[PDB]
C-alpha cells in the first residue's frame, strides 16, 4: 500500500478479512477446549466401574443382587456397606438426669 | 463452627468443568469482538469517506 | 451458617447424596450460649399464663438447683401447630 | 397474603428447600380478630341440627 496505489478499499479487505480468519480461528480454540473438557467430564461420569469400597475396614451388609436393576436418579441406592471392624466404639445411652454428672474421659 | 466455616465437599469436578466450559464461551466472545469490531472500522472509514464524496 | 456448636451429623465423609429430589441435611448446628425451655402449658391454664411472668423451673437432673427465670411471650397456636390433649 | 397474625413458622433462616417436588410451607398466617369453632355434631342430630 505503500506503492502509492493499491485502493485502501483492497487493503482494508486485507486487514479485517486478517482479522475475521484469526479470531475464527480462536472460536475453534474454545471449540477445541470445550471438546477436550466435555470429554474428560464424559469420562468422569465413568467414575463408575466398580463403585470403589471408600474404606478397608470389612464388610457388614449388601444389600445388592448381582443381575438387579437399580434406580439412582431420584433417591441414592446404598449397595455395599462398609465400616471398620479393627476398633468399635461402644454408645452408652445416659439418662436425662445423670448427665449432669456424666464428664469425659 | 464460626459463621461461614469449612465443613464439607462433594464431586465440585463436574460444577468445574461446566465453569470452566462456559468461561470458554466467553473467551471466544470477546474474540469475536475483535473481528466483528475492525469489519466495522474498515466499514466506517470506508463510508464516512465516501460519503463526504 | 451458625457457630452455636454442632449438635448432630447424619452424613459420612465417602457417602453418595441425592438433592435434587428432597434436600439432604449434612449437619445440624445450633447455638448453645442461650437455649430456650418450651412449657407445654394446657388448654385450661392458658386463658391465665401471660407474657413475663415471675416464672421458675428445675432441670429433671438437679435435686434443688430451681432456676429463677421469666416467661417471654406466647405462641397463638398450638404445641402441633407453632412449628385430645391440646 | 393476609394481616391476621402468625401462627406457625416452620422454617429456619439459612435452610435449604426443594419446591420442585411438593411445595415446601414458610409461614403460616391465619385472621385471629375473629374465629370459628366447629362443632362436632353426630350422625343423629343432624337430621335436627339446622342453620341459625
Amino acid at each position: 500500500y505503500g506503492q502509492k496505489a493499491t485502493s485502501l478499499d483492497t487493503l482494508n479487505t486485507a486487514k479485517a478479512t486478517l482479522n475475521n480468519a484469526k479470531a475464527e480461528m480462536d472460536v475453534v480454540q474454545e471449540n477445541i477446549k470445550q471438546a477436550e473438557i466435555e470429554v474428560n467430564t464424559a469420562e468422569t461420569n465413568l467414575g463408575y466401574t466398580k463403585i470403589t469400597s471408600p474404606i478397608d475396614g470389612t464388610v457388614i451388609s449388601t444389600p445388592v443382587s448381582e443381575g438387579q436393576t437399580v434406580n439412582s436418579n431420584q433417591t441414592t441406592p446404598t449397595i455395599i456397606k462398609v465400616a471398620d471392624l479393627s476398633k468399635m466404639r461402644i454408645k452408652p445411652e445416659i439418662s436425662e438426669g445423670d448427665i449432669t454428672k456424666v464428664k469425659a474421659g | 463452627v464460626k459463621k461461614g466455616d469449612l465443613l464439607a465437599e462433594i464431586d465440585s469436578t463436574t460444577q468445574i468443568n461446566t465453569l470452566n466450559t462456559r468461561k470458554a464461551a466467553l473467551a471466544s466472545y470477546q474474540a469475536q469482538l475483535v473481528a466483528r469490531k475492525t469489519a466495522y472500522d474498515v466499514a466506517l472509514s470506508n463510508y464516512q469517506r465516501l460519503s463526504k464524496l | 451458617p451458625i457457630d452455636g456448636t454442632v449438635i448432630s451429623t447424619p452424613v459420612s465423609e465417602g457417602q453418595t447424596v441425592n438433592s435434587n429430589q428432597t434436600t439432604p441435611t449434612i449437619i445440624k448446628v445450633a447455638d448453645l450460649s442461650k437455649m430456650r425451655i418450651k412449657p407445654e402449658i394446657s388448654e385450661g391454664d392458658i386463658t391465665k399464663v401471660k407474657a413475663g411472668q415471675d416464672v421458675t423451673f428445675t432441670i429433671l437432673s438437679d435435686n434443688k438447683t430451681v432456676y429463677h427465670a421469666k416467661i417471654d411471650s406466647v405462641d397463638p397456636a398450638t404445641t402441633t401447630i407453632s412449628d385430645s390433649a391440646v
